[PDB]
RNA sequence: AGGAGUGGAGCCUGCGGCUUAAUUUGACUCAACACGGGAAACCUCACCCGGCCCGGACACGGACAGGAUUGACAGAUUGAUAGCUCUUUCUCGAUUCCGUGGGUGGUGGUGCAUGGCCGUUCUUAGUUGGUGGAGCGAUUUGUCUGGUUAAUUCCGAUAACGAACGAGACUCUGGCAUGCUAACUAGUUACGCGACCGGUCGGCGUAACUUCUUAGAGGGACAAGUGGCGUUCAGCCACCCGAGAUUGAGCAAUAACAGGUCUGUGAUGCCCUUAGAUGUCCGGGGCUGCACGCGCGCUACACUGACUGGCUCAGCGUGUCCUACGCCGGCAGGCGCGGGUAACCCGUUGAACCCCAUUCGUGAUGGGGAUCGGGGAUUGCAAUUAUUCCCCAUGAACGAGGAAUUCCCAGUAAGUGCGGGUCAUAAGCUUGCGUUGAUUAAGUCCCUGCCCUUUGUACACACCGCCCG
């Protein structure tokens, strides 16, 4: 006796959206950046994506032994079916996630605003990024709360092409006084056959051949190779 | 890693404490 | 709570260095203490009383706790169930 | 709405006090200098609890207070 | 210019009011009022009347194994088979119990302390740097007199030149392909076997394949062709060919609002409370009560109809509760076997309006169904302040709706049913789907509102201003 498929291919998502919940909870302080599931017949394989590697297994690596362990009680799996790996982000600094837990840090931390953001910004900027747009709102200054918006470069708003050309992070950070969001935008560049960046280009975009020069004959010569 | 004065100029440049965010932004710049 | 009751719940923990519980105090028997008769509210209030005395970190998570043994837990759990100090729990035996 | 406070109640109810009994044991066992012991208690045949926990001899009834069980 | 209306009636549902022990609460012009997925019997539940529990971690001090504590039959008591409490005397073995501290949980308060999300300005066509020119620099040009466009869309003009976001492009969807790739979980044609009078067969089995069904790839539409108009540019009008000469949605700028949400959250700062509790559970009530006002609606006012028979056609969706088949029932509804985790079964989804015959005959009438009385059956622990459904009976207002006012341009309006969400039991709501299918328009700035240029200003918290008596 088996499940409908309507019903399985929902609760393969709400798997999946609690065990993200669950790690963001737990390495966010480590760099954690996402999680991807392969489900291979004999072992579910795991892996979790991070900046700092080194604190996600651990010493002896006694921290990922102690993951793989949790997980398999609360979501049933059978003992050694399931295997998590940690790995390294490629790039961190195209990562709105992880930027907008980098300048969560610097908040909690006694850094100025005004100079935490624009650290952000330029650490975007010289990673590739084709845009950026870091906005931090809650009580800066006194009990009346307002945003500081920090913007650079190209940043698209509408369409189809706004759902693979940028990548969009919302985060909470909490102080003495209050609740503070950080919202972190980044707009990819090409990079055509690439890793970072959509290898689709940008739907308005036209690139035309530059023609090879070429002398158009004047006297007629036959090639008889 | 202290406060920035070119933030409390530019956010108390028109309230009560406008004459020390110009002094101190002035003891930054000279 | 019977004191059969928090040994079972102690010695559990013990073998792994993790626990997970779901925050339902009306549910009558925790999954992994079945056959023993030790409902979910013990176990939730006995991981209470051992995080506030530093031995164990937790996480919570969409109605779940996540426990973790810390190195002051193993010290501590070692002396109360007069364990044989060539007992490890099984976070500790691998690699 | 708008917190009203009413605690009037017929006065307030007590919660039950235990009585703290010394040496029951004794009274379970009749030892005289000869060595022989009596058994001043009826005792319960049950499993639970049998052979060793005495009933209660109360006016009209044999009561065991683990096994619940009376005798009239 | 018109179409259907709403505003009038009956009722269903939300808001005030008025009652009440409580009739919990948020939201009040567009930007509250079938909204909070908010159709609340119990739960939900906050509100009211009562009654159990601690699920008060942890640290320190006390008492205590010559027992800290734990639970309990019966009589009484109690709404209660609540050891809750009184009487009474057995178990339970440091887990508790007492004081101090500081912790916890709140659908408790503040949305004028916040995050996030949403709504609105605004679905409009707006917005902004850089370098250069002007200037007292506060600023200005670019970003424009003019044609054009759905569009700061383009053309052009030009002390500006190059760009960017928004618009457009983009994604999903509808219409076309007898061309391609495929099909026993889709069919068609042919041939047999069979039934009946060459015909019909959703009777049964084989081979031809993809027209029909399904879904992948690639094509196809670009103001491209013709004729007019246009500083012969940008574009506009008509027509041929053609499936199609604007299909419908998603997304969506800078800058703002003391807009809604602390009652969605283990989002969250302070304040309040915390053991006769604002925690939590149990029992019973209320959220619905009814003189009266205000908004969404559903049924009607009939003959372009109602009743009674007969004939005949969908699409989008759901399903481990959706259900075929057989028997008893008037029915609502009951019993036994079966299928389906689904193009496999309900189901070839025999839907309703529509259509064809009959009776009725302008009348408060056989229109219309409110209201109420007897029965019967289901869901549930519980249906009494009727849960829903059925069967006899009852038969009100209503004869087209004042001042006002809403939505709408072609598979559209309106009519007509079906599915989903809610759902143990449940749609007059919402969200989708098909079916039948039009009248009038292809214009304007008169009303409503928004935008722009010139002009005046003693305004700048910006006319709800300032100001003289
Ligand atoms: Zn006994």
């Amino acid at each position: 006796v088996q499940i409908s498929k309507k019903r399985k291919f929902v609760a393969d998502g709400i798997f999946k959206a609690e065990l993200n919940e669950f790690l963001t909870r737990e390495l966010a302080e480590d760099g954690y950046s996402g999680v991807e599931v392969r489900v291979t017949p004999t072992r579910t394989e795991i892996i979790i994506l991070a900046t700092r590697t080194q604190n996600v297994l651990g010493e002896k690596g006694r921290r990922i032994r102690e993951l793989t362990a949790v997980v398999q009680k609360r979501f049933g799996f059978p003992e050694g079916s399931v295997e998590l790996y940690a790995e390294k982000v490629a790039t961190r600094g195209l990562c709105a996630i992880a930027q907008a837990e980098s300048l969560r840090y610097k908040l909690l931390g006694g850094l100025a605003v005004r100079r935490a953001c624009y650290g952000v910004l330029r650490f975007i900027m010289e990673s590739g990024a084709k845009g950026c747009e870091v906005v931090v709102s809650g009580k800066l200054r006194g009990q009346r709360a307002k945003s500081m918006k920090f913007v650079d470069g190209l940043m698209i708003h509408s369409g189809d092409p706004v759902n693979y050309y940028v990548d969009t992070a919302v985060r909470h950070v909490l102080l003495r006084q209050g609740v503070l969001g950080i919202k972190v935008k980044i707009m990819l560049p090409w990079d055509p056959t690439g890793k970072i960046g959509p290898k689709k280009p940008l739907p308005d975009h036209v690139s035309i051949v530059e023609p090879k020069d070429e002398i158009l004959p004047t006297t007629p010569i036959s090639e008889q190779k | 890693l202290g406060t920035d004065p070119y933030e409390d100029f530019q956010e108390n440049w028109n309230t009560k404490h406008s004459s020390g965010v110009t002094r101190e932004l002035m003891r930054e710049l000279n | 709570m019977p004191k059969k009751n928090r040994i079972a719940i102690y010695e559990l923990l013990f073998k792994e260095g993790v626990m997970v519980a779901k925050k339902d105090v009306h549910m009558p028997k925790h999954p992994e203490l079945a056959d023993k008769n030790v409902p979910n509210l013990h176990v939730m209030k006995a991981m209470q009383s051992l995080k506030s005395r530093g031995y164990v970190k937790e996480q919570f998570a969409w109605r779940h706790f996540y426990w973790y043994l810390t190195n002051e837990g193993i010290q501590y759990l070692r002396d109360y169930l007069h364990l044989p100090p060539e007992i490890v729990p099984a976070t500790l035996r691998r690699s | 709405k708008k917190r009203k406070k009413k605690s009037c109640t017929t006065p307030k109810k007590n919660k039950h006090k235990r009585k703290k009994v010394k040496l029951a044991v004794l009274k379970y066992y009749k030892v005289d200098e000869n060595g022989k012991i009596s058994r001043l208690r009826r005792e319960c045949p049950s499993d639970e609890c049998g052979a060793g926990v005495f009933m209660a001899s109360h006016f009209d009834r044999h009561y065991c207070g683990k096994c619940c069980l009376t005798y009239c």
